DNA sequence: TATAATGGGAGCTGTCACGGATGC
DNA sequence: GCATCCGTGA
């Protein structure tokens, strides 16, 4: 058991389901600029169609997986459940996914890219609002935890 | 923990505690943590 | 989860006195108005009517009546005061107040149930038994 | 006799005294040159007790066979310097104070 | 002076250490375990002359009223008690590590 | 785990009685200097030094085998205490 | 060897200098060399300009002037001086009524000098100032969030350079003002500035229903006079409302520039949000007798407008960069000196009364005392005021690029929320997004970018390439955040032939919104993907493949990197290591072209084309504040022809110019034995054997003797009660001699001390009068290595009283301070990590028999788990390895760029390469596949690595291109069932290792209040058992243990101590007491006047103090 | 009022609460023996009570009192009594313990369940009292003094030591301890195995418990003391004897990672 | 010990929640 | 009956 940079799998199914969402993105913008559809109505639409191609490719990664590569060790580690999940290694073949602003909107480009292409400066950017968002909401999770805890002893101690 | 009837001694609130407690630090479309406080 | 909730309800309200001496509004433990109920109720005089009282758990735990308990917790000053005025005594129930006073808490090998247990070998115990059967 | 019940209460100006094994009537600590404390003062040997186990202030009773019995001169009584952690002093106000934690 | 809240820190040096209190109940012992090997009058002579018994280190002349014989007598079976105890160290090597 | 612990939970009904029949003999085989013991020769927990096996130094073991054996008799109000004490150091003098 | 880099990015410019934000933000605040004539109103000569003239006999300020430093850098840090330069002050004291003028120049105390990398040098130690992010000054408006359709507008000035005005629309209609938390209807206060109700009118007029809640018939009846008079006691209650009193307070606390200051910053944003211009940094003036207004009245205005929804009016955001601004050193230090200034004027008005009203001297007035107190405390016990961190050259660069939201005039950690720890859409090229602490400080400290420079306004900019139709010039623009949102900004790697834009549609940026544009619609472009990060962050190579959350620990933990007397450059960089050694002084280079005189190791000499002859000595084993050594190697020789800026001396932690955080291992990627179980890593005994990851360490020991009243503190060879063992490698003088070997409990250096008065117990009588000797006089303090440390005694350096150039503090008659080093090999224990953020405890040192080995019979180094991989998310030591192996077989090294890198194909080709030398080599030894070759491949091909059907040597190929390569296991010799990824890796040694961290104690020093024991490893402390372990040993039913805990172990005297002596004696432990603690607790409680009383079943008290505290 | 190190004193904040009591006292009677004026009287009574405000609890009302040149507040006996940092929290609910040792954990693989790798030197400190009385009943000294001047200098330390070391631990148990303490499996009881080398040796399988992993964490060593301390270890809070989690009754030592990926 | 002199100066601001008492 | 400040806690 090693893992090689190959070991992450792009699956042919990728390029495919991105140019599909190109086209449905194209037809939505269409759909956009002849008034039939509010900007809400339009960034909902990508934000969703977008969510159901990342889950597209996520199944594509795990599909190709199982059939051709069973004991690919991204796979094995996944299945077994010695390390990682689907999402993590969704990142690392498929692509990295939707990525949201510091007001916790979501942009409405995603990240095309996956860890094993790399990304681009901008898309980096871009996900470390998120990065960022989580280590503080982490840091200011354990302070609380500690506190309901104290409050929990102190209350059932008897 | 010894999956048999408890022995009379154990203390229970102490136990209770810790058991909701310690994966308070997991709690994350869903309210969470605030949430378990506010309760 | 049980357990904590059960400590959340472990308060009720008076809302008529009856024939005790307590008040309209008083707040107090269930179990204490429960014997001073059964009590009135034995005793042939009018028992207290009561409401079901729900508090979190940082009021439920500063309203315990372990003094060192409540003062060790939190608002240390207003515990203390009005602990200080009621001439409040800790009888030592909980494990807090033991810790603080550095004694063997009431629970595991310190627990009343488990703590008087004795062990003999059975030389010693029929040579005891002899001894107490010639007196 | 086994510790059983602990109790908490407002302690009366009386009983304030009586805990109290002298008045401190000096804001002085200890003597700027000798390092001893200052009579009167908050480190005060009269009051407090020794510094030093069953030996007094002046040093005239340097041993365990006084104990309990106070120097004439320097008036410093004999026994376990330990008392330092034990024994309380007090303070005679001229004019009542409240308690801020019965106020506030 | 500066403030001790700024005390944590600061250890105590009053207060005797459990090794240094162990040694100490370890020495008066030991002290014991040497003056029984004299006779009862001879180690009461030492016990009472360097203060072990009373606190208070009597004078040769209230050893000797004490017991009842003269100053010289009282001296002389001290300097005969501490020369056993003298024999008996060199001997058994007992005393010798609780001379720092 | 402990040899046999299973058979030990199953002789108490609560496990804190047993660690205090464990600690309390325990003590006892400290105090009267294993004399005392219910164990046959054979029995006897042994540990492996430079020189070769010599007796189990720990207390809880022996107090451990010992109740596994069944030679012990525990509960509450067996005997008065300074009774027991005063038995026992009839029997195993210190 | 051989360096190839990859990439196609060209930067039309280098890095700024590095050091910049510290180093010429204190020489702008100083201006010591500029001519006094010719200074700026700025820092310093701010200060003096704002304090004085001292009105009241009139002091004013002429000039000012910093001589030279008293003391080099280097004996200030040999010392425990202050590298500092005296400060004087040429200033005449002039008589108004007489005419009478006194000049004198008088000296103000000692200012702290920067050293030329920017840092400081306090007391001895070397300490950083961090810069400070805070709210940039100006005129604010946010929303309400209480109603919704309304604002508030919010007037802010520099901290504590007066207070914050607040105007609000009140649901009553009228407009309030908000000062020191009290509210005022706005009108009053427009009144006192001379507004009158047609005024009002005509200029508000416009905004319809806003003006009426602003008229106040009463307010308008009375002329400024009495509206000056009725603010003033509405404002101070009590105080009698005389005019002048009022007029003073007023002013004071708003046109007053010596109390009120607005940024220069603040200044120009207010004039730029307004649309206006001040005549200063107040809200308002006061001129010919009267009050006139600058500020309230555009900013209420403006309030109306975006109030009632007037196009072209904002509300802003608070976060971005444009309203959030830099403090440096400079300024920090500037405001400091301005208060010790103010006391200095307190002062001097105070002395101007006293004494004789004729003859008095500037030196007679002036007392310096504040001053000093006030820079001295800043420097010294400020939150800002940082020790350097100097574990390798990048910590303290690193150290000097950090950007601090703590501090004084500034967030609480608590105060601070998600919003202040976001990182903003303006933080490109700004702030990094990457390095920031991992814990509690998250998002509040945070590391200046790498082509990021502060500007004089205290705003970071961010260079951007002008693009003009289709073509992007060299010229390069910085701007502000506000700037950078005007335009549209093209991406760094967008496609160009020449200098134009080689593509269709590029990937841009408006407001930091990602968009598509056609080249017609580009304005600027990104300089390079290096400005997005931070010097530590642009150091990992293959940034691209790593998750952000283990770069972050990548970046963060080469700042821990210790130095090693092996340490070599990572065979991939990412070509910024040989920039970073430069910037930071550690390496040494030529100034100018010439040939080298001498080589030793403590010195080079060259000889320029000048012909002067320039000797360069070289730092030699100096102990950081780390305690890693800072020691500098010569890289030339006798007779070399140099240019300028040639490398001469490598510094610490640097390899031929290049920066060496760790050295480059092979590795083996693969899980061994469950040894590197959950990120644990297992390593070859090679290593030690090679003296790769080991480190030289020193460490600084200090005793003082001195006067007591017991009697003087003796530093001597003669210590009571010890042999001649003990005494062995001490000198006549009782210190411990250079080159010895020093253990645990070993003397350093000896003392005595003369003992307590104390009568000896009767026990002591006996003892003696058996022993016949006597009691010294003296007892031993000797100093002595605490438990856990050694090494070799490297220095020694004695300061006695009486001798020349030295005076200790009073009372000390001398002291000594020894200095060891050790040499600390890699052991288990020690911490490892890659720039990855792949971090790991060695937990198993193998023999190199036992050590996977390659076909060829070369074992490997580190064996890393692969599990530590898809969970972290990051790739790039992946690549890292594969180039790695591609590079240790080709015999060359690599320089990948950030997201401008070297890419797969371009890898495999390498490899290729790499593989021909690998398998080529042993088919021309005569050596054919193996059969466990065979095997391996037969397992590959039903892996489906390998195409069936190929050749054993096209498989084989076929793997080594995947990075993939056969591996035997060095017990069995049988091969691992798979292809194993193996190659090279850069890993450092991290700061963290178990030699300073283990720590055991029985008993030892107690508190003395709570007697419980000690804390820390140095006062031999015990460890804390807390609420959570006691809730630990309640929820097991542990009674005893947990009694043991709380009594035995701890604070209970008697039980300790009976304790002790029953398990020395061998007889189990006795029944604990009372703690001490609650015996304190209780006489805490009493002093309270709170009776505690513990009682009995019988209610009787029961006395725990047994007698003592009862009369 | 102590003497430190350097001879320089250190003292409470609360003497100078009582001095400033003490002197408005003072100046309290003086003032009315003298017969001052009612403001005067007023004035001093007024700033009295501040003062003993002051002492009692400071900063409750009005601005706090701070020394000199400092705006740090001066510690009452409320600020000492409650907090984080108070008297209960601090030195009441929870103490620093003796027989203690702490250091950087490492994975011993071979380790059984209900074992840990224990550094030499480690045990050598925490035992060090029964070390002594071990090395009291062997030759190795006259007497417990003699060992422990012995033990002092380490280069006085011989091999004879270490195997009665061995045989001091024989059948003991340590606690084995890592912060946070989460659950009542934060303490784990381990017999103590002996090693070469600085770090604590942990088994595998008790990681998740402790939510321990190998990239620097640290563990704390406790010693229990008495045969009853022991037995609660050895039969309660034995790592073997807790397999199943308290809190949803699963399997908490469970096959993980390396483990699960073998197999 | 004797000209006469007669109400003080810093605050300092991006936390969240419920328990009071006020008191709008 | 409901808005208005303050006090204590990590
Ligand atoms: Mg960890
Ligand atoms: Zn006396």
């Amino acid at each position: 058991i090693t893992i090689g940079i190959d070991d992450a799998v792009i699956p042919e199914e990728k390029k495919q389901y991105l140019e599909e969402a190109d086209r449905k993105l194209l037809q939505i913008e269409q759909a956009y600029e002849m008034g039939f559809l509010t900007d809400r109505e339009r960034y909902d639409q990508i934000l969703q169609l977008w969510t159901e191609t990342t889950e597209k490719v996520t199944q594509a990664v795990f599909k190709n997986f199982e059939e051709n590569y069973p004991f690919n060790p991204l796979y094995v580690m996944a299945q077994s459940g010695a390390r990682g999940n689907p999402q993590q290694i969704r990142q690392l073949c498929g692509l990295r996914g939707l990525m949201q602003k510091p007001s916790g909107e979501t942009f409405e480009v995603p990240v095309r890219s996956s860890f094993r292409e790399g990304l681009t400066v901008l898309e980096y950017f871009i996900s470390s609002h998120g990065a960022r968002k989580g280590g503080a909401d982490t840091a200011l999770r354990t302070a609380d935890s500690g506190y309901l805890t104290r409050k929990l002893v102190d209350v059932t101690h008897e | 923990s010894m999956a048999r009837p408890v022995s009379i001694g154990e203390a229970v609130g102490i136990v209770a505690a810790q058991s909701i407690g310690e994966p308070g630090t997991q709690l994350t479309i869903t309210q969470g943590l605030p949430r378990v406080i506010e309760l | 989860i049980e357990i904590v909730v059960r400590q959340m309800m472990k308060y009720v309200e008076v809302t008529d006195p009856g024939d005790s001496r307590l008040l309209e509004g008083q707040v107090l433990e269930k179990w204490d108005v429960e014997a001073l109920n059964e009590r009135l109720i034995a005793e042939g005089k009018t028992p207290v009517a009561w409401k079901p009282l729900l508090m979190g758990v940082t009021k439920s735990a500063l309203s315990t009546k372990s003094w060192l308990s409540a003062a060790s917790f939190q608002n240390t000053t207003h515990v203390l005061t009005e602990a200080a005025i009621a001439g409040k005594k800790d009888e030592l129930i909980g494990l807090k107040e033991n810790v603080i006073l550095g004694r063997l808490i009431p629970a595991g090998t310190g627990s009343d149930f488990v703590r008087f247990t004795q062990v003999v070998d059975q030389k010693t115990l029929k040579a005891i038994e002899e001894a107490r059967k010639e007196a | 006799k086994e510790v059983r019940k602990v109790r908490i209460a407002l302690a009366s100006p009386e009983k304030i005294r009586s805990w109290s094994y002298g008045e401190v009537e000096k804001p002085e600590t200890i003597n700027y040159r000798t390092l001893k404390p200052e009579r009167d003062g908050l480190f005060d040997e009269r009051i407090f007790g020794p510094i030093k186990d069953y030996e007094c202030a002046c040093g005239k009773y340097k041993r365990q066979r006084f104990e309990g019995k106070v120097c004439e001169r320097c008036g410093v009584e004999v026994t376990k310097s330990i008392v330092r952690r034990y024994r309380m002093g007090h303070i005679e106000l001229a004019t009542p104070a409240a308690h801020i934690w019965f106020v506030k | 002076p500066v403030s001790l809240e700024t005390g944590d820190f600061i250890p105590d040096e009053h207060l005797p250490s459990p090794v240094d209190a162990a040694t100490q109940s370890l020495l008066s012992e030991e002290l014991e375990k040497a003056l029984s090997k004299l006779s009862e009058r001879e180690a009461m002579v030492l016990k009472l002359r360097k203060g072990l018994i009373d606190g208070r280190e009597h004078t040769l002349e209230e050893v000797g009223a004490f017991f009842g014989v003269t100053r010289e007598r009282i001296r002389q079976i001290e300097n005969k008690a501490l020369r056993k105890l003298k024999y008996h160290e060199s001997r058994t090597r007992k005393l010798r590590d609780f001379l720092d | 785990a402990e040899p046999g612990i299973d058979k030990l939970f199953g002789m108490v009904d609560s496990k804190y009685r047993l660690t205090v029949v464990v600690a309390k003999r325990a003590q006892q085989l400290l105090r009267h200097g294993f004399k005392n013991t219910v164990l046959e020769p054979e029995e006897r927990p042994k540990m492996q030094t430079l020189e070769g096996l010599f007796d189990d130094p720990n207390a809880v073991t022996w107090a451990m085998k010992e109740l596994l054996t069944g030679r012990l008799v525990f509960g509450e109000n067996l005997v008065p205490e300074d009774r027991l004490q005063k038995e026992m150091e009839r029997l195993y003098p210190v | 060897m051989e360096i190839k880099r990859f990439g196609r990015i060209r930067e039309v410019i280098p890095l700024p200098p590095l050091t910049e934000i510290q180093v010429e933000s204190y020489r702008r605040a100083l201006q010591a060399d500029v001519p006094p004539e010719k200074r700026e109103n700025v820092g310093i000569q701010a200060a003096f300009r704002e304090t004085f003239p001292i009105e009241e006999l009139v002091l004013d300020f002429l000039e000012y002037r910093l001589g030279e430093p008293p003391f080099p850098q280097d004996e200030c840090r040999e010392k425990d001086l202050t590298y500092q330069a005296p400060l004087y002050a040429r200033l005449q004291l002039i008589h108004k009524d007489t005419g009478l003028i006194k000049e004198d120049e008088v000296f103000l105390g000692h200012i702290p000098l920067m050293t030329e990398d920017g840092s400081f040098i306090i007391n001895g130690a070397d300490r950083v100032i961090v810069s400070q992010i805070h709210r940039s000054p100006g005129v604010y408006f946010t929303p309400d969030p209480a109603r919704p359709g309304r604002y508030i507008a919010s007037i802010i000035p520099l901290p504590k350079r007066g207070p914050w005005i607040d105007l609000e629309v009140e649901p009553n209609g009228v407009v309030s003002m908000k000062v020191n938390k009290r509210k005022f209807p706005l009108v009053l206060l427009l009144r006192v500035l001379g507004y009158d109700q047609e005024t009002l009118a005509r200029e508000l007029g416009a905004y319809g229903e806003l003006v009426q809640g602003l008229m106040d018939e009463s307010v308008f009846a009375m002329r400024p006079e009495e509206a000056l008079i009725r603010l003033f006691t509405l404002l101070r209650p009590g105080d009698p409302p005389k005019r002048d009193k009022a007029v003073a307070y007023v002013y004071g606390l708003i046109a007053d520039p010596r109390r009120y200051d607005l940024g220069e910053a603040g200044r120009y944003k207010a004039e730029e949000k307004l649309g206006i211009r001040l005549s200063g940094r107040t809200l308002a003036r006061f001129e010919d007798g009267e009050f006139k207004d600058e500020v309230f009245l555009p900013t209420l205005r403006y309030l109306f407008a975006l109030t009632a929804g007037v196009p072209g009016h904002e509300v802003d955001d608070i976060d971005h960069l444009g309203n959030r601004r830099i403090r440096t050193v400079g300024e920090l230090m500037t405001d400091q000196f301005r208060v010790g200034l103010a006391r200095l004027a307190r002062g001097v008005r105070e002395r101007m009364l006293m004494g004789s009203e004729d003859s008095l001297t500037p030196a007679k007035l002036v007392n310096s005392r504040p001053l000093e107190a006030a820079i001295r405390e800043f420097f010294s016990r400020s939150q800002l005021s940082q020790f350097k961190d100097e574990t390798n050259p990048l910590s303290s660069l690193r150290h000097k690029r950090r950007i601090s939201a703590l501090g004084p005039g500034g967030l609480t950690r608590e105060r601070a929320g998600f919003d202040v720890r976001d990182v903003h859409r303006t933080h490109y090229g700004r702030i990094c997004p990457v390095e920031t602490p991992e814990g509690a400080n998250i998002g509040l400290i945070t590391s200046l970018a790498a082509y990021a420079r502060v500007d004089e306004l205290g705003f970071i900019r961010t260079p951007y390439r002008r693009v003009v139709g289709g073509v992007v010039t060299d010229e390069v623009v910085y701007m502000t955040a506000t700037e950078e949102d005007r335009y549209t900004i093209a991406q760094a790697n967008t496609p160009l032939e020449g200098n134009r834009i080689a593509a269709e549609r590029v990937v841009a940026r408006r407001k930091g919104e990602p968009v598509i544009v056609s080249p017609e619609e580009v304005e600027f472009m990104d300089v390079s993907p290096k400005q997005v990060f931070s010097v530590n962050t642009n150091l990992i190579p293959f940034l691209e493949h790593d998750d952000a959350n283990r770069a972050l620990m990548g970046s963060n933990m080469q700042t821990q990197a210790v130095p090693l007397i092996r340490a070599q450059a990572p065979v991939v960089m990412t070509g910024l290591e040989e920039r970073v050694v430069r910037d930071s002084l550690a390496a040494l280079y030529a100034e100018e072209d010439g040939e080298v005189a001498k080589v030793d190791g403590n010195r080079i000499v060259v000889r320029y084309e000048d012909g002067r002859l320039v000797e360069y000595p070289l730092r030699r084993f100096y102990r950081s504040n780390q305690g890693t050594a800072l020691d500098q190697r010569p890289r030339v020789v006798v007779g070399q022809r140099v240019r300028k800026g040639d490398l001469l001396a490598d510094g610490p932690a640097s390899e031929n110019g290049f920066l060496a955080l760790g050295q480059n291992v092979l590795v083996a990627i693969m899980p061994f034995d469950g040894y590197n179980f959950e990120d644990a890593i297992v390593i070859s005994e090679e290593l030690l054997k090679r003296d790769f990851y080991t480190s030289i360490h020193i460490e600084r020991y200090e005793i003082e003797a001195r006067d007591t009243k017991l009697g003087p503190e003796r530093i001597t060879r003669d210590i009571p009660h010890l042999s001649e063992a003990a005494l062995r490698d001490l000198d006549e003088e009782g210190v411990v001699r250079i080159g010895a070997e020093v253990k645990p409990g070993d003397i350093l250096v000896g003392r005595t001390s003369f003992k307590g008065e104390s009568e000896p117990t009767p026990e002591e009588r006996l003892l003696r009068s058996i022993f016949g000797e006597k009691a010294r006089d003296v007892k031993d303090t000797s100093l002595r290595v605490p438990p856990g440390e050694g090494g070799i005694v490297v220095r020694t350096v004695r300061l006695r009283r009486g001798d020349p150039g030295v005076e200790l503090k009073p009372g000390v008659r001398e002291v000594v301070r020894v200095y060891v080093a050790q040499k600390r090999k890699l052991q288990v224990g020690d911490k490892l990590a890659n720039r990855h953020g792949n971090k790991g405890v060695v937990a198993k040192i193998l023999p190199v028999e036992d050590m996977p080995h390659l076909p060829d019979g070369t074992p490997v180094d580190v064996i890393l788990n692969p599990l530590g991989v898809p969970s972290r998310m990051n790739l790039g030591q992946i690549l890292e390895t594969h180039l790695g192996l591609a590079g240790y077989f080709l015999g060359q090294r690599y320089i990948s760029p950030i997201f401008d890198g070297a890419k797969e194909p371009e890898i495999k080709e390498l490899l290729a390469q790499a593989f021909e030398v690998y398998f080529g080599k042993r088919k021309g030894e005569g050596f054919g596949v193996d059969k466990r070759e065979v095997e391996v491949l037969r397992r590959a091909e039903k892996l489906g690595l390998v195409t069936p059907g190929k050749t054993p040597e096209e498989q084989l190929k076929e793997l080594f291109l995947q990075g993939k390569v056969v591996l035997y296991d060095g017990r069995t010799g049988e091969p691992i069932e798979g292809p194993i990824v193996v190659g090279q890796m850069f890993i450092m040694k991290l700061y963290h290792m178990v030699e300073d961290k283990m720590h055991a104690r029985s008993t030892g020093p107690y508190s003395l209040i709570t007697q419980q024991p000690l804390g820390g490893k140095a006062q031999f402390g015990g460890q804390r058992f807390g609420e959570m372990e006691v809730w630990a040993l309640e929820a097991y039913g542990a009674a005893h243990t947990l009694q043991e805990m709380l009594t035995l172990k701890s604070d209970d005297i008697e039980g300790r101590n009976a304790a002790y002596e029953a398990i020395i004696k061998g007889e189990d432990v006795p029944e604990p007491s009372v703690p001490e603690s609650f015996r304190v607790l209780v006489k805490e409680l009493q002093a309270l006047a709170l009776d505690v009383q513990t009682l009995d079943e019988k209610d009787n008290p029961v006395d725990i103090f047994e007698g003592l505290a009862s009369k | 009022m102590v003497q430190v190190d350097g001879g320089r004193f250190a003292t409470s904040d609360l003497n100078d609460l009582y001095r400033r009591l003490i002197n408005r006292n003072n100046r309290l009677k003086k003032l009315l023996a003298q017969g001052a004026p009612e403001i005067i009287i007023r004035n001093e009574k007024r700033m009295l009570q501040e003062a003993v405000d002051a002492l009692l609890d400071n900063g409750r009302r009005g601005a706090p009192v701070t020394n000199p040149g400092s705006d740090r507040p001066l510690r009452s006996l409320t600020d000492i009594l409650s907090g984080k940092q108070g008297r209960f929290r601090q030195n009441l609910l929870g103490k620093r313990v003796d027989y203690s040792g702490r250091s950087v954990i490492v994975v011993g693989p071979q380790l059984k369940l209900h074992q840990c790798g224990l550094p030499k030197r480690m045990a050598l400190e925490l035992f060090k009292p029964f070390l002594l009385k071990k090395m009291e009943e062997k030759g190795i000294a006259p007497n417990v003094k003699a060992a422990r001047r012995m033990l002092e200098r380490q280069r006085d330390i011989k091999d004879e030591v270490w195997d009665a070391l061995e045989e001091v631990i024989h059948g003991k148990v340590v606690l084995l301890n890592r912060a946070p303490t989460l659950h009542r499996l934060g303490i784990q009881a381990f017999q103590p195995v002996l090693v070469e080398g600085q770090s604590i040796q942990l088994h595998p399988l008790v990681c998740e418990a402790f939510n321990a992993d190998f990239d620097g964490d640290q563990m704390a060593v406790h010693v229990p003391l008495s045969s009853f301390a022991q037995a609660e270890a050895r039969i309660q809070m034995l790592s073997a004897h807790n397999l199943l989690s308290p809190a949803s009754g699963e399997p908490l030592a469970k096959p993980s990672r390396d483990i699960i990926l073998g197999l």
